[PDB]
């Protein structure tokens, strides 16, 4: 599965600087969904690969940033 | 009182026969997400039972099954022992609140 | 309400350098990412530089690359902009700016930089 | 061979601190998230928090947010709960818990590790 | 390179009451990922609205974000006296981010 990284927290997505190739979203999205999880950045947000079918991603139902 | 999924308050059996135990629910953690099964020896470390499915290693006699439908799940024990006597929780994921959510709990008695 | 203040403009000869601070108010300052524009007056904006949350991620407009240097301090609340090597063109409004993942949400008044002989 | 184990459990009073900690023997400590549940008397089980394989991200109960704060030492292998601002309803036996795996937010969660865990009493 | 914002027109000088139309043309395909902003006389910009036609908290009705691809459109149904200031597009499709050169609305 695929989808935006969201902050558990505030429901928001994780912005990011450097469009495609980013060691940032890969390593909150590693940290986030675990060792086997990609990521990169797409239009400035952190967009994370290979997530266990299970994972909970951006939107949160209830959370808007 | 947070939230938690319900249990009966306590279930009895007789020894190498077979008990039940349920674990009530709602949509958003039964009917959408899986269901654990826990044991607590009281004293001593819970352990692991059932979950996603089933059912762990190790302590896997079998003899614990666990069946899920819809909002209602159900814990089998089969072949009981007077050892079997524990608290027995149920636990699922629930969907909003985004947590994890614990049975009331199931004191089962050996008799 | 969202507000930033900047401070540390003003007036510098070329190759001169300056540094600028922006302060944060009513949001969590560290779970935003963090830019600095720029505004020539009288002109269109201009991106400048800008760091993700926890200093994980940095990037620089290209015409500022290497004379550039941006930074944040989530304890005190506060975003910095070193400016190395300043040129007659990087005369300008500086803003500081709250991300809004590919816009920019919130600015500040901005503080004026002059760099003229 | 494969064990958890807490200490640092006592008596405290109110507006006192403590800190807890679980000992991880036999498997790698690294690999997995790792979870604090407790047990209040006369109730069941409550989670209480949860940090991530390396430590970075963390969440925790409603109840116990910026009262307690969940840290570990992946070099020593140990876990740590730092509860502050301690009241009479956060007393209660701690177990620390192992994560099957390192999603920390996902819908799988379950514990297939747990300690002998601690008492932890808070009194008038 | 970079992509280039086009703002037509430069100028519109209305008065209060009546209707503005402001464009943004892409030079090629940004899909929605475009923005307004206002920025009033001595002010700051204030974000209007992201993604070409999602509204800001506290932007009124009158104020609608429109298009997609390369063209885009900022209408105000009936200007306000504070509705007065120079308005910008940018897009974030692709790095680096650009913005348009601006379009003020001004009185005749």
């Amino acid at each position: 599965k695929e989808g935006y990284l969201v902050d558990k927290n505030t429901g928001c997505k994780y912005e990011c600087l450097k469009l495609g190739d980013n060691d940032y979203c890969l390593r909150e999205c590693k940290q986030q969904y675990g060792k086997g999880a990609g990521g990169y950045c797409y239009a400035f947000a952190c967009w994370c690969t290979h997530l266990y079918e299970q994972a909970i991603v951006w939107p949160l139902p209830n959370k808007r940033c | 009182s947070n939230f938690m999924l319900t249990q009966p308050h306590s279930a009895s059996g007789t020894p190498g026969q077979r008990v039940t135990i349920s674990c009530s629910g709602s949509s958003s953690n039964i009917g959408s997400n899986t269901v654990n099964w826990y044991r607590h020896l009281p004293g001593s470390a819970p352990e692991l039972l059932i979950g996603s499915h089933n059912q762990r290693p190790s302590g896997v006699p079998d003899r614990f099954s666990a069946s899920k439908s819809d909002t209602s799940a159900s814990l089998a024990i089969s072949g009981l022992q007077s050892e079997d006597e524990a608290d027995y929780y149920c636990a699922a994921w629930d969907d909003s609140l985004i947590g994890y959510v614990f049975g009331t709990g199931t004191k089962l008695t050996v008799l | 309400e969202v507000q930033l203040v900047e401070s540390g403009g003003g007036l510098v000869q070329p190759g001169g350098s300056l540094r600028l601070s922006c302060t944060g108010s009513g949001f969590t300052f560290d779970n935003y990412a963090m830019h600095w524009l720029r505004q020539v007056p009288g002109e269109g904006l201009e991106w400048v530089s800008g760091i993700s949350r926890s200093s994980g991620d940095i990037d620089y407009a290209d015409s500022v690359k290497g004379r550039f240097t941006i930074s944040r301090d989530d304890a005190k609340k506060t975003l910095s902009l070193q400016m190395n090597s300043l040129r007659a063109e990087d005369t300008a409004v500086y803003y500081c700016a709250r991300g809004g993942f590919g816009s920019f949400d919130t600015w500040g008044q901005g503080t004026m930089v002059t760099v003229s002989s | 061979q494969v064990n958890l184990r807490e200490s640092g459990g006592g008596l405290v009073q109110p507006g006192g601190s403590l800190r807890l900690s679980c000992a991880a023997s036999g498997f790698s400590f690294g690999s997995y998230g790792m979870h604090w549940v407790r047990q209040a008397p006369g109730k069941g089980l409550e989670w209480v928090a949860v940090i991530s394989y390396g430590g970075g991200n963390k969440y925790y109960a409603d109840s116990v947010k910026g009262r307690f704060t969940i840290s570990r030492d992946n070099s020593k292998n140990t876990l740590y709960l730092q509860m502050n601002s301690l009241r009479a309803e956060d007393t209660a036996v701690y177990y620390c818990a192992k994560d099957a795996r390192d999603c920390l937010l996902c819908a799988d969660w379950h514990f297939d590790l747990w300690g002998r865990g601690t008492l932890v009493t808070v009194s008038s | 390179s970079e992509i280039v914002l086009t703002q037509s027109p430069a100028t519109l000088s209305v008065s209060p009451g009546e209707r503005a139309t402001l464009s943004c043309r892409a030079s090629q395909s940004v899909r929605s990922y475009l923005a307004w902003y206002q920025q009033k006389p001595g002010q700051a910009p204030r974000l209007l609205f992201s993604d070409a036609s999602n509204r800001a908290t506290g932007i009124p009705a009158r104020f609608t974000g429109s298009g997609s691809g390369t063209d885009f459109t900022l209408t105000i149904s009936s200007l306000e006296p504070e509705d007065f200031a120079i308005y910008y597009c940018q897009q974030y499709r692709y790095s680096p981010r650009t913005f348009g050169q601006g379009t003020k609305v001004e009185i005749k």
